[PDB]
């Protein structure tokens, strides 16, 4: 942003910001999979109790 | 951290070949640039001195 | 890779390298939620046994 101009700029934070995107959503997906693991072992848990 | 300040004298048609990218004769057999950036070209027309 | 130059062959390469890259992420997740299944099956059949 400091040593370019917005017409190309945009191209540049645009690759930039899909990628950030994507890996965000992975992040996202992998942690709503081991939660619903955990939580199938705190089910467990409960009735054991 | 440095300038490097390149000088040459070419013709006014093969001034275009002068950039990473671009094919012909002044491009292939005499100068090239890199898949990377240069900081600035400049060319003037000079043919009157 | 054979018939074009790298300055262009960047941006073919990069399409064809996303696409596969979205291909294989699809493949690893809905290979971890089938496992997920699998795993709750098998625990089922350890109570069981």
């Amino acid at each position: 942003l400091s040593r370019l101009d917005p017409p190309e700029a945009e191209v540049q934070i645009d690759r930039l910001i899909t990628g950030r995107l994507q890996s965000l959503q992975t992040y996202v997906t992998q942690q709503l999979i081991r939660a619903a693991e955990i939580r199938a072992s705190a089910n467990l848990a409960a009735t054991k109790m | 951290t440095n300038v490097y300040a390149d000088s040459f004298v070419i013709r006014g048609d093969e001034v275009r070949q002068i950039a990473p990218g671009q094919t012909g004769k002044i491009a292939d057999y005499n100068y090239k640039l890199p898949d990377d950036f240069t900081g600035c070209v400049i060319a003037w027309n000079s043919n009157n001195l």
